[PDB]
């Protein structure tokens, strides 16, 4: 299962790569906070 | 879709508060507010959509606004200054109301008679006079023609006393008539919605509000029963009429509906017909009995909903 092993490598590098999208989501929540409000607002909508 | 209005809409909620301020002090209460609840609700907010926004502004600038000095912005307050070191008497400010009256008298003219009639009737006969003689002699006609006899006699004959063609006090007189209708437009009235709103209910509750108001006022009650009327009298629906709506109705749905309407009116409607097209109608009310009352009044309202359509083909006039 070293193949499993380097899915699960893989996956730590996907994990890494979703807690840096978190800090892109924290990003666009922390910039343009009235722009993150907007995206809100439109979110909803389209709910 | 973006007109004219809307490219100035989008121009204004794109730049800022800076010109904006101008262009309320330059513009209307209802576009003021939807500029507001644009920049507190916006939507169209794209990096290449603001930058074409940029060139349409610098188009309006080199051709509407041709790069010229303040347009009765900042030039008017000279006008004031060049006033002010002249008599000291606001002819400029008589000039402004004239251009607000003459503005006013076109939209008098666009306007309907009856209801200018209606808001100049409480108003000074001498200034109903004053207006129908600076107005357009067409909407005059109409007006004079709505007045009742006797005011209209009366304004006929004040026209003829009117000879003083005062000055500055028949521009604040179309003002305050702007005025009053300056105030939300309105026009909720719906005379006909009544009756419209009536026809949309049931034909039972219908019934039922007729006796209802004819019982409140029978002449409210029967304005009421007249705007249910829809083509039940030929020589009031017109012949031609009857003949055009009737070959657009399906033959079915017309024969559906008359075998539960009445014989009158199954004769009105046959005599448009193909001759063809009426013995076949007949032959076939004289074969099948009245079907559901449910289905009957369904084809009768699809053709009163097709007699609402050719209303707003509005090539004849419907009954």
């Amino acid at each position: 299962k070293d193949e499993q092993l380097q899915q699960r490598r893989a996956n730590q590098r996907l994990g890494a790569e979703v807690m840096s999208q978190r800090i892109r989501e924290m990003s666009d929540n922390d910039p343009r906070v009235v722009a993150l409000v907007i995206r809100q607002w439109m979110s909803n909508d389209h709910e | 879709n973006l007109s004219g209005t809307d490219k100035s809409v989008i121009l204004l909620m794109t730049i800022g508060e800076d010109r904006a301020a101008e262009v309320f002090k330059h513009l209307s209460t209802r576009e003021v507010q939807a500029l507001s609840t644009a920049m507190a609700n916006v939507r169209q907010i794209s990096n290449k959509q603001l930058t074409d926004v940029l060139s349409e502004f610098e188009q309006e600038a080199e051709q509407f606004a041709a790069l010229n000095i303040n347009a009765n912005e900042y030039l008017r307050s000279v006008l004031v200054k060049a006033l002010g070191e002249e008599r000291a008497s606001s002819l400029l400010e008589d000039i402004l109301e004239t251009r607000d009256t003459t503005s006013g008298i076109e939209t008098l003219n666009f306007m309907e008679p009856q209801s200018a009639a209606d808001l100049i009737r409480d108003e000074h006969p001498q200034i109903i006079a004053t207006i129908l003689v600076h107005l357009k002699r067409s909407q005059a006609a109409d007006i004079l023609a709505l007045f009742d006899e006797r005011l209209r006699h009366d304004v006929m004959l004040r026209i003829a006393t009117f000879g003083g063609v005062q000055l500055a006090e028949l521009t604040e007189v179309l003002n305050g008539l702007l005025d009053g209708q300056n105030l939300k437009r309105s026009k909720m009235g719906g005379v006909r919605t009544a009756a419209e709103i009536i026809n949309l209910m049931k034909t039972q509750q219908e019934e039922a509000v007729i006796t209802a108001v004819r019982e409140f006022d029978g002449e409210l009650a029967q304005k009421i029963i007249d705007e249910m009327f829809l083509f039940e009298n030929l020589v009031d629906v017109d012949d031609r009429s009857i003949q055009r709506l009737l070959q657009e109705v399906d033959s079915e749905s017309l024969l559906i509906a008359l075998k539960g309407a009445e014989p009158p009116l199954r004769e009105k409607f046959l005599r448009n017909m193909s001759q063809r097209a009426a013995d076949i109608l007949r032959d076939d009310l004289a074969n099948r009995g009245p079907v559901r009352l449910s289905q009957v009044e369904n084809e009768q309202k699809a053709i009163l909903l097709i007699v609402r359509r050719l209303a707003e083909t509005g090539e004849m006039v419907i009954g």
